[PDB]
RNA sequence: ACCCACUCCCGACCCGGGGAGGUAGUGACGAAAAAUAACAAUACAGGACUCUUUCGAGGCCCUGUAAUUGGAAUGAGUCCACUUUAAAUCCUUUAACGAGGAUCCAUUGGAGGGCAAGUCUGGUGCCAGCAGCCGCGGUAAUUCCAGCUCCAAUAGCGUAUAUUAAAGUUGCUGCAGUUAAAAAGCUCGUAGUUGGAUCU
RNA sequence: CGGGAAACCAAAGUCUUUGGGUUCCGGGGGGAGUAUGGUUGCAAAGCUGAAACUUAAAGGAAUUGACGGAAGAGCGAUUUUUGUACACACCGCCCGU
């Protein structure tokens, strides 16, 4: 099941309250760390 | 005035960055592979290696014929070869810079008890050492961080008083035998 | 440009000594007016007697009522507003009580919404506020 | 302003008792568990790295 | 406030003080 | 609090004296070493290995997880004795007792970013509160009050304050001065600083 | 040519490949070129010149918009003229009683 998409979350919440979180998730999606 | 001495020093240095992912992973790998109690035991060996490297680097800026360089680099190389981190063919002053922390970690009594087959685990080796089952050539040593010299390598055994080394059985065996 | 002569040591040293006074922190540390104006007199902590309880309005864009106490120090008699940090700890302090006060963390500068407050309460009636908050010790009474 | 509302929320939260859990290991044993959990035991992944405390 | 007029106001206030804060007093 | 047993000093002295000094007591200022578990069988799960093309197959090996089982090892303690010492204490050495929830229970701070780690659930609703800074909280709070879980160091961990590095933000190494802070309105001039080639 | 945040500068070049000589002078924004002391002047004022306290930004150059009682190349954002201290965008911002 595909529940959370880091790309969509970053592109949507990059300017909202939860930006600093979603960015941190997107990096975990990209660099594997 | 008193007849006491106040000479003492710390044996470790804490890292500048408290939360660095790569450093945490490396130190945890070292702890897991060598059965260490905490991070401070890694930092102690790192500090020792740093001091040795600093001495070697200070001796490499002198002229090759300088008497102090010849006297002190020879002693440093002799000590490194004695403890077993260095080899006889690599007794130049440049090879000291090629030493790693695992080389010093391999010379502890805890890892040598495990590598010699006296224990079936590194943690079992630590437990055996701390419980007074291991002797070094005449003496019962219960310090896991004991650094084994080369000439002592052949002389690690169970203690004569140990239940494993031919001694009297322990508390649990005696109580269970008394039960039946 | 700067002078690079071989006999200009006096000039360089004198110029540096005179230009160090234009550093805010150096002048603050070496002038003595700040030490004279500091209510603690250079100490980390102090003891005082609670004159009363006050409520300070939080600066915009925040809206709140921060609970503080007006106290008077024992060694010099100066009056000070200290912050009582926790949820409901102001009910642990009574009037005419003796409190231990420390700095707020920014070396005499105000912290956060609270305007003009640079001190916080540590112990009340010789017991720490943390122990009272966690229910480890009770008020002596 | 009014000081009558001090302690309002902390005295409103319903009380919940902590449950009973088995004691945690200490010292070398805790580090052994962390080492076996983070590096020795790893499941195949498809690149979506998850944190230790991820939920939904 | 324009800096020129601020300076002029400061000067007038200082002159008023000087008249009030007489050296004889 | 104990003693001149050690180190030394004084005296007419090999003999006397010494809160000088030594020995204990209090002591998380600080520094060193170092426990809080280890193993085996089962019950599950992964890897290599082979045979089987696939369904598959195995004590055939290696590694992980269990308030599932089992019997081994120990010192923390209680405590004879010796040793230690002026007499003791402590450490060391040794009899006997001493571990399964081995209840003989590890804490201090955090979980938006800086910075390692949950937009999980229940309350509250710009209130109470958090927050070094940016910020959170006005009915779906990743930040408050809690439960669970998860991070960091660990017999230690937070806080306030002085100070060092970070600061090439005091710049000798090594900073700037058109517009971001900045070159005197202009010239003369004493002290200071600096001073062209040439002698085997 | 090379510099620089850029606007631009043959100097504002020959600077982490950092040293030709020398003078003055700056150290986040306010309080403030204010108070006080000294000194000069008939006066107006000139020179020297703080602290307590307060604040998380103020400021430079350039870009895209919005307003106006105006006519391959750049570190990078980015790629009708023009000005801007506006960007919740003139229904703006903002000064003093
Ligand atoms: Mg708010
Ligand atoms: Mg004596
Ligand atoms: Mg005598
Ligand atoms: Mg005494
Ligand atoms: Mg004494
Ligand atoms: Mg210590
Ligand atoms: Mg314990
Ligand atoms: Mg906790
Ligand atoms: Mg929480
Ligand atoms: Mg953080
Ligand atoms: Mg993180
Ligand atoms: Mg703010
Ligand atoms: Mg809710
Ligand atoms: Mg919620
Ligand atoms: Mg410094
Ligand atoms: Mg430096
Ligand atoms: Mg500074
Ligand atoms: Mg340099
Ligand atoms: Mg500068
Ligand atoms: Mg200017
Ligand atoms: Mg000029
Ligand atoms: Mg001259
Ligand atoms: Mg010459
Ligand atoms: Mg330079
Ligand atoms: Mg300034
Ligand atoms: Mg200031
Ligand atoms: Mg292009
Ligand atoms: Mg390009
Ligand atoms: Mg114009
Ligand atoms: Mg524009």
């Amino acid at each position: 099941e595909l529940g959370t998409d880091p790309y969509e979350d970053f592109q949507e919440n990059w300017n909202t309250k939860h930006s600093s979180g979603v960015t941190r998730e997107l990096m975990r999606e990209l660099n594997g760390g | 005035p008193v007849a006491r001495s106040w000479v003492c020093r710390k044996t470790y240095v804490t890292p500048r960055r408290p939360f660095e992912k790569s450093r945490l992973d490396q130190e945890l790998k070292l702890i897991g592979e060598y059965g260490l109690r905490n991070k401070r035991e890694v930092w102690r060996v790192k500090f020792t290696l740093a001091k040795i490297r600093k001495a070697a680097r200070e001796l490499l800026t002198l002229d090759e014929k300088d008497p102090r360089r010849l006297f002190e680099g020879n002693a440093l190389l002799r000590r490194l070869v004695r403890i077993g981190v260095l080899d006889e063919g690599k007794m130049k002053l440049d090879y000291i810079l090629g030493l790693k922390i695992e080389d010093f970690l391999e010379r502890r009594l805890q890892t040598q008890v495990f590598k010699l087959g006296l224990a079936k685990s590194i943690h079992h080796a630590r437990v055996l050492i701390r419980q007074r089952h291991i002797r070094v050539r005449k003496q019962v040593v219960n310090i896991p961080s004991f650094i084994v010299r080369l000439d002592s390598q052949k002389h690690i055994d169970f203690s004569l008083r140990s239940p494993y080394g031919g001694g009297r059985p322990g508390r649990v065996k005696r109580k269970n035998a008394k039960k039946g | 440009g700067k002078c690079r002569g071989l006999r200009t040591a006096r000039k360089l040293r004198s110029h540096r000594r005179d230009q160090k006074w234009h550093d805010k922190q150096y002048k603050k540390a070496h002038l003595g007016t700040a030490l004279k104006a500091n209510p603690f007199g250079g100490a980390s902590h102090a003891k005082g007697i609670v004159l009363e309880k006050v409520g300070v309005e939080a600066k915009q864009p925040n809206s709140a009522i921060r609970k503080c106490v007006r106290v008077q120090l024992i060694k010099n008699g100066k009056k000070i507003t200290a912050f009582v940090p926790n949820d409901g700890c102001l009910n642990f302090i009574e009037e005419n009580d003796e409190v231990l006060v420390a700095g707020f963390g920014r070396k005499g500068h105000a912290v956060g919404d609270i305007p003009g407050v640079r001190f916080k309460v540590v112990k009340v009636a010789n017991v720490s506020l943390l122990a009272l908050y966690k229910g480890k010790k009770e008020r002596p009474r | 302003g009014s000081l009558a509302r001090a302690g309002k929320v902390r005295g409103q939260t319903p009380k919940v008792a902590k449950q009973e859990k088995k004691k945690k290991k200490t010292g070398r044993a805790k580090r052994r568990m962390q080492y076996n959990r983070r590096f020795v035991n790893v499941v195949p992944t498809f690149g979506k790295k998850k944190g230790p405390n991820a939920n939904s | 406030m324009r800096a020129k007029w601020r300076k002029k106001r400061m000067r007038r206030l200082k002159r008023k003080r000087r008249k009030m804060r007489q050296r004889s007093k």
